[PDB]
């Protein structure tokens, strides 16, 4: 069973796989370095040289004649952020100078996405109001959601639901259009919306219950609904606008009220 | 962890249980 | 109060989507479609349509033949009694030919011939299913990652069923077709060859199976936690980096000091899953053919413990 | 602020305990209060592992084994050389894992994410706690826990499994194994599908999710979707861990004997016998 | 249902069927007790 | 007393009650079959 | 009593009842076959 | 010195310190319980 | 001094204190039960 | 020498230093407790 | 005191109470069956 | 309910059902005690 | 003492208190059942 | 709850229920002590 | 809380409850010491 | 805190409580040393 001395076939196979796995780990690290690299200094923003084991840049052939992506060429974020360090150290956090939700700091930060909408495989806009979709309807036994009241994080009724935006590719609700008290229509992600009065257990429970059917959005308060980013073109939302709206709502879990940023103690 | 010592538990297992 | 992205609250229904057109010469999809409301709670409610080309027809026919052979042998083993069938189902088994036949292809039907026939038809079905996944990927212009991942599992399957028995010249080394019988085969295989824990490739395959469970838990949790920012739309995040990709990278960078990309994480997952069965097949193939006692082999390589390292008598005594 | 987009995300807040006291980073690592607790507990556990190893028969990393006290010692705190080291390391590991869960929760809050990752890791933490805390407590002795050794805990697994005849006949063990295998198949499928979508062949462009839906409907007649696949993978992995913990916790406490004899219940069902 | 009258009719039907069910079960349990008592 | 039906739907309550009654009856009958004393099928 | 057919759909109640009754009859016949006293096929 | 409070907040430091003191006291008490010389519960 | 309640929420402090007291009391009672000297249930 | 504070902030430096000191002290005390010669608790 | 019904919905309260009572009663009956003193099915 | 009068209807119905349930349980427990006491 | 109802919501406090009381009562009853001195079901 | 007056009613109800619960527990504990004391 | 009056009330209530708790614990510990001392 | 006066007052309170804590610990340690010394 021995090849030479104490060397055997099983040991040779194990050592070969160990070397292969080291090489695979190096390759996986190279693949993981394609976004956000090279690193930069925390204060001065000086860019680090780059890995000795890096290869060529990766180019993605985009559909719909949108060209090439090249994630290594994505523009680096501006070094000047709207904030000031809590203490002068490389590891200190940044305290936002103004409104973090408006300026895009921390949980409210957004990325510079493409300024055109996502498209279906045939070139139609992917995310559209349910009326503009191709015969897409809400499930008859599911909540209609149209005209339902909307509750904010401060338990105030910001307004009602006036429209539903669906993904034409994935067949999923993506955004709910909310008309507020002032009459402004804003988009709210469906992933921050809790639908009440449609519990599976409650349906299983043999009860006659007049539970209030409404939509609760606890990310942001009723006033903040008046500062949701708007759309450049009606019926169309771009990747950048999607990121803007999602960041604005997601940052509310920290910034809607000051207490949301404080420790439990 | 109990309020006994390991030596006490071992002695109880040996004498009070395994020896009588 | 807070949506947790576990179940879809409101489902969108419409006409069934029949799929993007094929770029090659395909016969045409069989437009048998359905809708399951409860599957739409987790994922997509649409069932179908299906594609049934030459490869699908061959795979279905040969797998039906193999399954019919195994089931009819189960019925014969039960004496054609439905009650005995139900009572002994877990213990029913189509067993390989005994050691006196070696690896001969000519065994009497009741002594192992049906076993060989079922293995042949099952192998044909599995290979045609792999060819079908390859052709389905080719027809859409997609990559061949799924065919290679399936090839790894097929490699383990073929090592278990054909390649290792062929190398040893013994049909009796193969896995029987049965619920409890193939578990018994697993246990006996570990027992005769020392202890399969000390097979380094079995340990590697366990490492990769554990790591795949870890990776899916982490990746699914990260994606669902990023649903507020469109994390599950991974194709667009890979080709146009959004705040979901940035947050996903930064979470794990702040947790463990390093991170992947939205594409690199799927490479990690694919490699862990593939390496599980690759190392498993390698370890099984060398067992008996190369190494007959894995505990002795571990002793020679200074990683086999003794009683003065750890004595498991107490653990056995507790469990009685 | 190492990554080209990292700086804007490094803000204060989102801590559960400590506030601004430990709200900072050390290199890539966020610390927080639970990072401090994790560092202390993990470093102490590692140092005590090696201190107990230095007192043992060997320093070979394969053969190092920190063993629990004897079964006769019961649930008492043993002397360090007689299993007390194992107990202190177990407490340190429990504290470190809980602090890791809480630090993950703090980091999730800082990035505006939900608590999916801390809960998912807490499932595995519960599995470990069941293995080395709950099961020994229920069984009445710390000697039922597995040793802290790379190859000796495999010996513990083998001997505990064979103490019940064939551990393959535990039905909860069957369920956990099924979840593990299905998870690995699902991970292979998901990684392969994503990679094939973003790495096309034949000079074609990067695909859309419609292509993934079409591929899996042409393959097996059903596609779960982009959200559904991550939901199902999380479900499979968490179920594998939880049912592993359940299967180990019931063997030796609720069920004692051979797991093969358990399946004699099936043969006694009056429908077929 | 909604009005008291429908609720009262539903209660009447439910109570009648429940009484019939309980009477049948009582006869069966009495026959079993006469056959094999479970309180020695 | 009739007002109970202003809180609980009759259809769902009846379905759940009948499912529970079926489960309970089958459980009791199988338990009786298990016992040697009340087994009514094996012996004369 | 006939008002029951105002709260339960006959088109589903009949199907469920027939399926459950068929399963019950199958189970009872199998249980009887499993006993030596009531097996009507093994002996003359 | 008092200037230590210019870099660390009293409210959070008190919580952290008391958590550490609790864990330390429990560890010391359990260590004492493990020795026959100082165990005060097993024997009189 | 009531100054403490200006910097610590009374509700959170009470919840944490009572959780800690419950865990400590249960631990002490279980430890006392584990010893033959102080067990008050096994023997007369 | 004082210029070390030009490169390391006092807060993180103090936190890391005290974490390390705690770990080292606990390790040394446990090692001493594990030996018969330096165990100060088991015997008189 | 009726005022408690202001703070609790008696529909879900009744459902939960009945579920808990069912679990408790089944547990007690099974425990009584486990004991040889109170088992009422095995012997006469 | 919500009014002090209708919530009293709910309370009296609950108390009546509870009293009947407790009376049945008391009869069963008394019969069991006469049959096989668990104290003494 | 009534001021405690100005800080804690009555419904959640009652639910948590009753859950804790149920767990404590079941634990105590099971512990008593485990002992031979206080077991009330095994022997007369 | 918001006003002290309703909070006083909540407190009165809670205290009455607590007194009843404690009295029942005290009677049960006294009976258990008369049966099998755990001190001595 | 916010005003010194509420802080004073909270501190007084907490102190009174703490003193009652400590006194009960002291009585229990004195009884246990008279029963089974742990020093000697 | 933020100003030297407030920081010094915080230090005074903290040091008073710390001195009380250390004095209690010292009394306990003296009692234990008189009971069972761990040196010599
Ligand atoms: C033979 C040894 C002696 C003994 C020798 C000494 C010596 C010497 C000392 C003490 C001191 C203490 N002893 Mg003593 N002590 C003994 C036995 C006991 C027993 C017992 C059950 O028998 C108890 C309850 C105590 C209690 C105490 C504490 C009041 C005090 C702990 C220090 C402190 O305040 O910081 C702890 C700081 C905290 C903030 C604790 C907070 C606790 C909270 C309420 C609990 C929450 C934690 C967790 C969630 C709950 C428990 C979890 C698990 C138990 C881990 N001792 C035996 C009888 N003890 C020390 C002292 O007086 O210092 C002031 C001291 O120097
Ligand atoms: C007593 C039991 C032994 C033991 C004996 C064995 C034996 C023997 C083997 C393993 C193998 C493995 N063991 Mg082991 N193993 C032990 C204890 C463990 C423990 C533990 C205690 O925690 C763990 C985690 C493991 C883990 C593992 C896995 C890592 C590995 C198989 C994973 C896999 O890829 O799925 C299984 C995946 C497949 C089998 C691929 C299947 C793909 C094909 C194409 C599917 C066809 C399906 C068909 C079309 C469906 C229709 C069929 C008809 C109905 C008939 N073992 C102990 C030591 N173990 C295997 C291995 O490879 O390791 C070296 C193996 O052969
Ligand atoms: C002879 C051996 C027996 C057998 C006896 C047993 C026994 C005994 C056990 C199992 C258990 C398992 N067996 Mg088995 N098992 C057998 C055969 C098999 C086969 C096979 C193909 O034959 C397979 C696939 C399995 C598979 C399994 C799994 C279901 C399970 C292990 C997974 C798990 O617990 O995850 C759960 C994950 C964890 C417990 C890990 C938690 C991780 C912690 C929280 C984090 C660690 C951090 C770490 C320190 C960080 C350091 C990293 C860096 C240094 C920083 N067994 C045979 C029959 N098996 C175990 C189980 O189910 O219990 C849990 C169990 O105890
Ligand atoms: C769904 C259940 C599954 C699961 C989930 C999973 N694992 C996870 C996560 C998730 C979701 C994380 O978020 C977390 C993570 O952050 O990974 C990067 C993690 C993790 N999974 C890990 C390991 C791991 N998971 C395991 C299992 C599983 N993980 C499951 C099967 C296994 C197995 C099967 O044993 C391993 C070894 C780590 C990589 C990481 C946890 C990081 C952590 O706990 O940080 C603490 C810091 C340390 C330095 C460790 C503590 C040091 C100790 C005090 C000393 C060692 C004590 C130990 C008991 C010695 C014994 C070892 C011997 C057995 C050899
Ligand atoms: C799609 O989104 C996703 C990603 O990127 C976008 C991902 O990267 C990821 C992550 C996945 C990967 C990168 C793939 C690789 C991961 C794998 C194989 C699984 C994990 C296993 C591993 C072995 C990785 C390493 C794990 C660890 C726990 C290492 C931890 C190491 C260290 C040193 C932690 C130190 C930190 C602390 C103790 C807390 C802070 C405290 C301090 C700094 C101490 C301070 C004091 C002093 C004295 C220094 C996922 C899941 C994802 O979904
Ligand atoms: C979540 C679990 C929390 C458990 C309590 C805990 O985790 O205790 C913490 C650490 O315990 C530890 O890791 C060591 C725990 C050892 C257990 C044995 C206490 O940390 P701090 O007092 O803040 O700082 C300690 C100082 O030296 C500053 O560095
Ligand atoms: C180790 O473990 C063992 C072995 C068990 C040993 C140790 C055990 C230990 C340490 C146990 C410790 C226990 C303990 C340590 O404090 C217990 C304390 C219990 C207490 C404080 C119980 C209190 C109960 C109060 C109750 C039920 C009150 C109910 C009130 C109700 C329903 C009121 C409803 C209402 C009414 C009517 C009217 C409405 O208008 C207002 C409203 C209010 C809706
Ligand atoms: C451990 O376990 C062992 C060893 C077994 C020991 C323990 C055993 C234990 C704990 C068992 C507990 C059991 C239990 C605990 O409550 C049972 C309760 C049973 C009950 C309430 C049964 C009730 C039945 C009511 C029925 C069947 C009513 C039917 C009414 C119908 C169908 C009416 C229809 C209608 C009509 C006609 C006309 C329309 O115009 C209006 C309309 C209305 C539509
Ligand atoms: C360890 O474990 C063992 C070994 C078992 C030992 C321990 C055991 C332990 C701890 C057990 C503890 C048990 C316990 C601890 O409280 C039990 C309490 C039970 C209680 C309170 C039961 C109460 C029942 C009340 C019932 C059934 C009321 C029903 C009322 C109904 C259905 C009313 C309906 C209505 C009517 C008619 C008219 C409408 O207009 C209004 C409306 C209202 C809709
Ligand atoms: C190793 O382990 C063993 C072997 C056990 C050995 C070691 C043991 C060790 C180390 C133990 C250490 C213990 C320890 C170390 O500090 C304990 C400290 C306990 C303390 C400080 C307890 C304090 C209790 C205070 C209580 C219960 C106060 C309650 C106040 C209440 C409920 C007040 C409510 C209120 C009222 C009425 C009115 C409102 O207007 C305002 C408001 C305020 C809402
Ligand atoms: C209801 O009744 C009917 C009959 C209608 C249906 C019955 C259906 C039932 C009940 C089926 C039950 C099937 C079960 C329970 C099967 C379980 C199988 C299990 C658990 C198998 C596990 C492992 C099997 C393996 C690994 C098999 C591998 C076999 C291989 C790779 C064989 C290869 C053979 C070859 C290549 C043929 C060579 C032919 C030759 C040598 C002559 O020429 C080259
Ligand atoms: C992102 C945080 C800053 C990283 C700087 C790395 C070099 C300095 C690390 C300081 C660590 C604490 C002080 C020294 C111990
Ligand atoms: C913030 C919550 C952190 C813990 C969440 C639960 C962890 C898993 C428990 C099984
Ligand atoms: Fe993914």
């Amino acid at each position: 069973a021995y090849i030479v001395g104490t060397f055997d076939v099983a040991e040779l196979a194990f050592l070969l796989f160990f070397g292969f796995f080291i090489a695979l780990v190096f390759y996986l690290n190279r693949e993981s370095r394609r976004e956000g690299y090279p690193l930069e200094d925390e204060q001065t923003g000086k860019i680090h040289p780059g890995s000795l084991f890096d290869g060529d840049k990766k180019a993605f052939q985009l559909p719909h004649g949108r060209g090439t992506y090249v994630p290594e060429n994505v523009a680096r974020d501006d070094i000047n952020v709207p904030g000031v360090r809590s203490f002068r150290s490389a590891g200190a956090p940044w305290v936002p100078t103004g409104d973090p939700m408006k300026d895009g700091m921390g949980p409210a930060a957004w990325a510079n996405r493409s300024k055109y909408p996502d498209l279906t495989f045939d070139g139609r806009p992917r995310i559209v109001p349910i009326a503009q979709s191709h015969e897409l309807i809400i499930a008859p036994n599911d909540p209609q959601l149209i005209g339902w009241p909307v509750m904010a994080a401060d338990k105030k009724m910001v307004g009602k639901v006036s429209d539903i935006w669906v993904d034409q590719a994935e067949h999923m609700i993506r955004y709910l259009e909310v008309e507020t008290t002032t009459g402004k229509k804003v988009l709210a992600p469906m992933m921050v919306a809790s639908v009440h009065g449609n519990s599976l257990i409650d349906a299983l429970l043999p009860i006659v219950e007049d539970k209030p059917k409404f939509v609760e959005i606890d990310a942001i308060t009723a006033a903040q609904f008046e500062d949701v980013p708007a759309l450049e073109t009606p019926g169309i939302i771009t990747r950048y606008e999607e990121d803007r709206v999602q960041a604005y709502f997601g940052g509310g879990y920290m910034y809607a009220m000051p207490e949301r940023a404080e420790p439990w103690l | 962890c109990s309020g006994n010592t390991a030596s006490g538990n071992i002695a109880a297992e040996q004498a009070a249980q395994e020896a009588a | 109060a807070t949506y947790q992205n576990i179940f879809t609250q409101v489902q969108v229904t419409g006409p069934p989507e029949m799929g993007v057109p094929h770029l090659d010469g395909s016969e045409g999809r069989v437009e048998l479609t359905g809708h399951n409301y409860w599957l739409g709670k987790i994922g997509q409610a649409q069932i179908g349509p299906i594609y049934l080309g030459l490869l699908g027809t061959i795979s279905l026919t040969f797998g039906a033949a193999a399954i019919m052979i195994i089931g009819l042998n189960f019925w014969a083993q039960a004496g054609w009694s439905p009650q005995t069938f139900m009572r002994e189902f877990f213990w029913l088994s189509l067993d390989p030919p005994g050691p006196e036949y070696g690896f001969s292809p000519f065994v009497p039907l009741n002594e192992g011939g049906w076993f060989i026939m079922a293995g042949a038809f099952l192998t044909i079905a599995v290979l045609t299913w792999w060819a079908r996944t390859y052709t389905r990927a080719k027809a859409l212009g997609m990559g061949m990652h799924i065919p290679w991942a399936f090839a790894s599992a097929i490699w383990l399957f073929l090592v278990l069923g054909f390649i290792r028995p062929m190398l040893l010249g013994d049909w009796s080394e193969a896995v029987p077709y049965g619920i409890f019988s193939h578990l018994d085969w697993t246990n006996n295989f570990s027992l005769r060859y020392g202890n399969l824990f000390y097979n380094p490739f079995h340990a590697l395959s366990i490492v990769f199976l554990y790591g795949s469970a870890v990776l899916f838990a982490m990746h699914g949790a990260t994606i669902l936690a990023l649903g507020r920012y469109g994390g599950e739309r991974e194709i667009e995040q890979i080709t146009d980096r959004g705040t979901a990709a940035e947050r996903g990278a930064l979470f794990w960078r702040w947790v463990m000091g390093f991170n992947a990309t939205f594409e690199s994480i799927h490479r990690w997952a694919w490699w862990f899953a593939v390496l599980t069965t690759l190392t498993g097949g390698i370890g099984i193939l060398i067992t008996g053919t190369v190494v007959d006692n894995w505990y002795l082999w571990a002793q020679e390589h200074y990683y086999a413990p003794e009683t003065f390292n750890y004595d498991p008598s107490g653990a056995i005594a507790g469990s009685t | 602020a190492l990554l080209s987009f990292e700086r804007k995300y490094r803000v204060r807040g989102g801590t559960l305990i400590g506030g601004d006291l430990f709200d900072f980073w050390v290199g890539p690592f966020y610390v927080g209060f639970f990072g401090v607790t994790t560092a202390i507990s993990a470093l102490l556990g590692t140092a005590l592992i090696f201190a107990a190893a230095a007192q043992g028969p060997t320093l070979n990393p394969w053969l190092i084994s920190i063993n629990p006290p004897s079964i006769e010692a019961g649930l008492a705190f043993a002397p360090l050389s007689e299993g007390g080291y194992w107990q202190v390391i177990t407490a340190c590991a429990v504290v470190a894992f809980s602090s890791w869960v809480l630090r993950q929760a703090e980091i999730s809050r800082k990035l505006g994410m939900s608590y999916h990752v801390p809960i998912a890791f807490g499932v595995a933490v519960f599995a470990y706690v069941t293995l080395n805390v709950i099961r020994p407590l229920w069984m009445g002795a710390w000697g039922n826990g597995f040793p802290y050794g790379i190859w000796t805990h495999l010996d513990w697994v083998s001997n505990v499994g064979y103490a019940f005849g064939n551990f393959h006949y535990n039905p909860v063990h069957m369920l956990a194994i099924t979840f593990f295998f299905t998870n690995c198949l699902a991970l292979a499928l998901h990684g392969g599908l994503v990679l094939s979508a973003v790495n096309p062949t034949g000079g074609t462009d990067v695909k859309t999710p419609e292509y993934e839906d079409t591929y899996f409907r042409d393959f097996i007649g059903y596609s779960v979707g982009t959200l559904g696949i991550h939901r199902v993978g999380l479900f499979l992995a968490l179920n594998a861990g939880f049912w592993s913990a359940i299967c180990i916790v019931i063997s030796g406490t609720l069920y004692v004997g051979s797991w093969i004899e358990f399946w004699d219940f099936w043969k006694k069902i009056p429908i077929w016998s | 249902y909604l009005t008291p009258e429908e609720a009262q009719e539903i209660h009447k039907g439910f109570m009648g069927t429940f009484v019939l069910y309980v009477a049948i079960a009582l006869v069966a349990h009495a026959l079993m007790w006469a056959y094999k008592p479970w309180f020695g | 007393m009739w007002r109970i039906w202003f809180y609980f739907d009759i259809r769902r309550a009846l379905v759940a009650l009948h499912v529970g009654l079926a489960v309970l009856a089958f459980t009791i009958h199988f338990i009786l079959l298990s016992t040697d004393r009340y087994n009514w099928l094996e012996r004369a």
